[PDB]
């Protein structure tokens, strides 16, 4: 089974996938292809770590378990991510909370 | 009555455990037995009539004991019959089980669907469990499609012929359990490796030997094939989580669900279906 | 070959068509006069919807085992109501 | 070079099957004369069969349907001719 | 819960193919679900409002459709409008889903379209198009599409899946059939009484082909269709059957004149009419039967002796009518059966015995065979076997055939040996039993045995010198075929030889009992006169007379004295002396007599005879000094008398063979009623002889009377066979 992964940037997110044996640069190229976005002062960061310009395999912290279909492994893409809208829902009486 | 015989079986340690205890009480004997009599399911006797060969009494007690039925595993019933035991196992396994059965006579299958609809629409225990509804196919016990995936728990609903023994061993997933009255002798089998198996006896039982296929020049042999495994859709999943939440609250408070499910801020068709499963 | 899904928060998700086209309504859209602005679907619900789709597309070939799919009670009602609108 | 004698003598004659030419088993006349089978055992018109035996067709001309035999011997007649 | 503010605008934008923004197309998905959930009576009202909207659009559509007065414009309008409507039919069931292909709104659309725009205008729609077809039959090449479109529309309106053949069948095909029938029925009179049967047939066939072409072009041939069969049937009813009674009028004229080409149209057109074929078969049969009988019946009796003309006329009739049937009717089995029945009705009227006579004229030393080679003779015999293959009385041939074969092979008067041998294969081709077929081989083997016996006698006895001795020893049936065993005195050269021959064949060949027939014997003897020497080749009786005259040519011997000398009866001596004194077409007479006679009967006992001193061979009207004269001729053959006796035999066979048929039935039918026996005889008798029942009844009675057939004691109408 491949690995479900989700990347962020501002108000646009990507679902994507790869192998454990892949490098970071492959992810950079998938992103640059899907978004047609050349690296004008933008790279790939893990939970906000530069990863320099990529082309590495030793620092893959996206092990398979953390990149599941039920749950993504998150990539941290001047950075600013707009989060979602937090659930405007309450216990609603029927759920004594 | 059902509780009388359930207590007797616990007395003879034919039930013993709590999970099997709950399953047995949930389902009333005679419900699944023919319309004319509705008396003798409560007795250890022969329940062979017409094409029906069920064994709710201590026979099925022993079988349920031999099979562990922890939640989340997969159970395959060869010779399902009227679906009595498929129903009981469904009570235990939980939503994310895989519950399939195979049978030779189509009229009995229509009967089994009638009985399931009866149970869902009239029983009291349904909304006390995360039931697993069994699915059925028609075919012979020896002609399962050749590419099946595998199954963790395998049961033979009738006498098993020695010269097909291994034909079933190949079906069992690495580590599973198989229960069968081979030569009318009840036994457990465990796949301890890729090409190794081990076995133990249980009890000397009485069963009718199965009927072997005789079709030729056709795609019957090892072709039947169990229902496809599919990943269900979101309404069923969400329904289950909501029912979990409410039952948990009610357990805390005990230290009726229908009333709670009706005050939820939902469209009326959603009230009926998404929770009530239409009563 | 990528159909974007945009919620009513101005929010965006990327999903390819073979993954996306596993519901009747999404076929119906684009089967008649990509992008898909779901007016009555907030952002946070849509994220979980996409994950369910990709999970099913992956587990269609399931062998015998079944994993569990966590849904939190804070958004469960709204997933129930936004679920039948797509299938 | 035959000139004067009967060089083209058509000596017409016929032979009838028998064991010997000294006695007659179906007649009481000379062997070289007509058969007496049609008179003593009741003219003698002799006809041949495929079995190489003589017979008389005095009545068989219309009775051969049920009398297909050779009275002059002990064998049945095999039809060869039906005309004159 | 009032979303009927944007939905009416967007629906009426969808229907008329007005531009739709994507945003609206998305929003309509959400709003309908919104209403169906938060309510209790959305499901019952969304589609009622929808029905109102569609119906308003459709009313506008009828206004526009009828706004045109021209037929082509009206058709094109209905076509385009239905076209856009159907294109959008699939475009607005997507929303409105699950309110009850199988969609609700599609069913609403098609039912409303028909109940509000079709039924009303329809009265016009299917009319104008049909008129165009009529114009096409008048030479107006109108655009076929103008009709084709209407077709494709009807089949679609049938939303019913379990029965779609409702609109197209009900409201289109009937119009085409009615218009075709009207056109052809009212156009037929232009030729029904304006030209003949041949031209009318040509016109009808051409119109049938043209309307078939139109049928495939315009009528729907989807599957069950059956469209072509009804249009073709109505066309045939209008064009062919309406004139069939007059078409059959010229059938006899065509058949009589052997106009096979004209019969092509006649047969081809009347093969389509179920009851138009029998008249032509009957005409052919009766024409053939009458044409044959009117001459053959008279010829069968007036011919008498001229078999050649009878056989040739039969062959000419057979060939002519066979050619007529082969050409006119394309060798159709029904007309071949008619030809066979007609031939049987002619050749069976009573016995073609003359056919056998013809074979004799083709197998004997006669002028017919002398001018023909063996291959030509075989080709002619092919005609005889062809004739024999038809007549029911087949066995009448064999009587005369075997009589002639016996007289040819026994008298050594055969034209050729190989042509005689070919009769074996001829009879095998005819289908006769081998018992008769192998008679030729048996006779030839007997002749070889005769030659061997003669050589054996010659090698031992050497009266007549052995070199000139030719003794015939053949089977008994070869020569002893008559009771007139007349014996005559013989010359010294033969009287001193016969005893030795008899002794040799009695002792050296035990069993073979030799028997002499002086009537059929002959020989050559040298004689001399006062004008020259000669040789006479004459029968044994003439030989005895001229031997008695040899030692006293110049003397006078009375009739009784000659009788005593030759020991001959009255008739034989009379015929011999008539052949010696008044030989037909003979320049010189062997013997002279005093009295004047008109025939042999006028000879008296006291009539004196003498040897003609001037008799000799005559060549170029000159007397020769030496030469051979043959004066046997018919003396050693037979006379019209044979035709009588043979005829009697034929009659006998007409009984015997028939009786044999009966027996052959009873040997295969151990117990059967009289009717079953008669029915079996119908097929059995065709091989040997098939007389009328007037004689079969008496023959069966004779068979039972002679204790040959058994009758049920309690049932006189059941015959039983035993053993």
């Amino acid at each position: 089974m491949d690995v479900f992964l989700m990347i962020r940037r501002h108000k646009t997110t990507i679902f994507t996938d790869a192998k454990e044996s892949s490098t970071v640069f492959e992810l950079k190229r998938i992103v640059e292809g899907i978004l047609k976005r050349p690296p004008d002062e933008q790279r790939l960061y893990k939970d906000d770590q530069l990863l320099d310009d990529g082309k590495t395999l030793g620092e893959c912290g996206f092990t398979s378990q953390t990149a599941r279909p039920q749950a993504p492994a998150t990539v941290g893409l001047a950075l600013c991510i707009e989060p979602f809208s937090s659930p405007p829902e309450l216990p609603d009486v029927m759920k004594p909370q | 009555d059902n509780d009388d015989l359930i207590d007797n079986l616990k007395e003879a340690q034919y039930i013993r455990t709590e999970r099997v205890e709950q399953a047995f009480r949930a389902i009333d004997r005679g419900d699944y037995y023919l319309e004319g009599y509705r008396d003798n399911a409560y007795k250890d006797l022969a329940w062979k009539h017409g094409n029906i060969h069920l064994s709710a009494p201590c026979i099925y007690s022993e079988v349920m004991e031999a099979l562990k039925l922890q939640p989340g595993l997969s159970f395959l019933n060869l010779g399902s019959g009227t679906g009595y035991l498929s129903t009981m196992v469904g009570l235990i396994l939980g939503p994310f089980g895989i519950n399939h059965g195979i049978e030779l006579h189509s009229d009995v299958v229509e009967y089994a669907k009638e009985k399931l609809e009866s149970f869902i629409k009239n029983s009291d225990s349904f909304d006390k469990f995360e039931f697993c509804e069994p699915a059925f196919v028609v075919g012979n016990c020896l002609q399962i499609a050749s590419d099946s995936h595998q199954y963790d728990r395998i049961y033979c609903g009738a006498g098993v012929q020695k010269d097909h023994e291994n034909y079933m061993k190949i079906l069992l997933k690495v580590g599973g359990i198989l229960v069968m009255p081979i030569e009318d002798q009840l036994t457990q089998i465990m796949r301890t490796g890729q090409n190794t198996w081990e076995s133990k006896n249980i009890l000397a039982v009485s069963f009718a030997p199965l009927v072997q296929p005789s079709k030729n020049d056709n795609g019957k042999p090892d072709s039947v094939g169990l229902p496809p495994c599919a990943v269900r859709n979101l309404q069923d999943l969400a329904r289950i989580y909501i029912r979990r939440t409410l039952r948990n609250f009610i357990n805390d408070e005990m230290q009726q669900n229908l009333l709670r499910e009706k005050i939820m801020k939902l469209p009326l068709p959603e009230s009926l279906k998404a929770y009530l499963t239409y009563f | 070959m990528y159909v974007k899904l945009i919620s009513s928060d101005g929010h965006e998700f990327i999903v390819k068509r073979e993954h996306a086209l596993t519901s009747g309504t999404i076929k119906a859209m684009l089967s008649g006069p990509n992008e898909v602005n779901f007016r009555e679907i907030p952002s946070h619900v849509l994220s979980k919807v996409c994950m369910y789709f990709t999970y099913k597309v992956r587990y269609t070939n399931s062998s015998t085992e079944i994993p569990e799919f966590p849904i939190a009670p804070e958004i469960a009602l709204e997933l129930l109501m936004a679920a039948n609108f797509l299938d | 070079d035959k000139m004067f004698s009967l060089k083209k003598w058509n000596a017409v004659a016929m032979w009838s099957w028998d064991v010997e030419c000294d006695t007659c088993a179906i007649c009481r006349v000379q062997v070289m004369d007509a058969c007496l089978r049609c008179q003593a055992e009741n003219d003698c018109v002799v006809v041949w069969g495929e079995c190489n035996h003589s017979f008389h067709n005095c009545c068989m001309s219309l009775w051969v349907k049920q009398n297909n035999r050779c009275p002059l011997c002990q064998q049945d007649w095999v039809v060869q001719r039906i005309g004159k | 819960e009032d979303k009927w503010d944007f939905m009416r605008p967007i629906v009426l934008k969808l229907l008329r193919q007005e531009s739709v923004t994507k945003q609206q197309w998305f929003d309509l998905f959400s709003d309908v679900h919104a209403v169906c959930l938060w309510d209790d009576k959305g499901p019952a009202k969304i589609h009622q409002a929808l029905k109102e909207d569609i119906l308003e659009f459709i009313k506008q559509a009828q206004a526009r459709v009828l706004s045109h007065q021209d037929d082509t414009a009206l058709l094109k309008a209905y076509i385009v409008e239905w076209r856009k409507f159907f294109t959008q039919c699939d475009i607005l069931p997507k929303p409105f889903c699950q309110l009850e292909e199988d969609s609700i709104v599609r069913k609403l659309m098609l039912d409303t379209w028909n109940e509000s725009i079709f039924s009303n205008i329809k009265n016009r729609l299917q009319d104008s198009a049909m008129k165009l077809v009529h114009a096409e039959r008048l030479g107006e090449a109108f655009d076929s599409q103008l009709v084709i479109g209407v077709r494709e529309s009807y089949v679609n309106l049938c939303s019913n899946p379990e029965d779609k053949l409702q609109i197209y069948r009900d409201n289109f095909e009937k119009a085409y059939l009615d218009s075709t029938e009207r056109f052809y029925r009212t156009q037929a009179p232009s030729y029904l009484q304006q030209n003949g049967v041949q031209n009318y047939m040509k016109y009808a066939d051409a119109k049938l082909k043209e309307e078939e072409k139109r049928a495939l072009r315009y009528l729907e041939t989807r599957r069950e269709c059956n469209s072509v069969e009804a249009l073709m049937e109505c066309c045939v009813n209008a064009l062919v059957t309406s004139f069939k009674e007059t078409i059959l009028a010229e059938c006899q004229g065509m058949i009589k004149r052997n106009e096979t080409e004209k019969l092509h149209l006649m047969f081809s057109l009347m093969d389509k009419v179920p009851n138009g074929i029998e008249p032509m078969l009957k005409d052919l049969e009766e024409h053939i039967i009458s044409a044959g009988l009117a001459d053959m019946v008279a010829a069968a009796e007036t011919i008498t002796t001229d078999s050649e003309k009878y056989v040739e006329q039969l062959l000419t009739l057979f060939n002519r009518f066979s050619k007529l049937v082969k050409e006119a009717f394309q060798d159709d089995p029904r007309f071949l059966t008619a030809r066979d029945k007609a031939y049987k009705a002619v050749v069976n009227d009573k016995c073609p015995e003359l056919l056998a006579n013809y074979c004799d004229m083709l197998l004997r030393k006669t002028p017919l065979s002398k001018k023909l080679t063996s291959e030509e003779i075989e080709a002619k015999l092919k005609e005889v076997l062809l004739v024999l293959k038809y007549v029911q009385n087949k066995d009448v041939f064999m009587r005369y055939h075997k009589a002639h074969l016996t007289r040819r092979l026994i008298l050594d008067i055969s034209a050729d040996s190989e042509i005689e041998e070919n009769m074996v294969e001829w009879l095998r081709e005819v289908g006769m039993p081998a018992d008769y077929v192998n008679k030729l081989a048996r006779m030839f083997q007997d002749i070889k045995v005769s030659e061997d016996l003669n050589q054996a006698f010659k090698e031992m006895h050497k009266a007549l010198p052995a070199d000139s001795v030719n003794i015939k020893i053949l089977n008994a049936g070869a020569w002893s075929r008559s009771s007139e065993k007349v014996f005559v005195s013989l010359p010294t050269e033969l009287e001193d030889l016969i005893p030795e021959v008899e002794e040799f064949y009695k002792k050296n060949h035990y069993g073979r009992k030799l028997h002499w027939h002086h009537l059929m014997s002959n020989g050559i003897i040298t004689f001399k006169n006062e004008v020259g020497q000669y040789d006479l080749e004459v029968t044994t009786f003439q030989l005895a007379v001229l031997f008695a005259w040899n030692q006293r040519p110049r003397e006078k011997i009375s009739f009784e004295n000659v009788k005593l000398a030759t020991e001959l009866p009255d008739a034989e001596l009379r015929r011999t002396l008539w052949s010696l004194v008044a030989f037909p077409k003979l320049k010189r007479q062997v013997l002279l007599y005093e009295p004047q006679v008109n025939s042999p009967k006028d000879f008296t006992e006291g009539t004196l005879f003498s040897v003609n001193q001037e008799f000799s061979l005559i060549k170029n009207a000159k007397v020769q000094k030496r030469g051979k004269i043959n004066l046997i001729g018919r003396l050693q053959l037979t006379t019209e008398r044979m035709r009588e006796e043979e005829n009697e035999g034929i009659v006998q066979l007409r009984i015997l063979r028939t009786q044999e048929a009966i027996i052959q039935i009873m040997k295969m039918r151990k117990k059967i009623s009289n009717a079953q026996l008669q029915t079996e005889l119908v097929e059995i008798l065709k091989n040997m002889f098939l007389p009328q029942k007037k004689m079969i009844k008496e023959q069966i009675e004779w068979l039972i009377e002679h204790k040959y057939i058994l009758r049920d004691e309690s049932d006189i109408n059941t015959f039983i066979y035993m053993a």
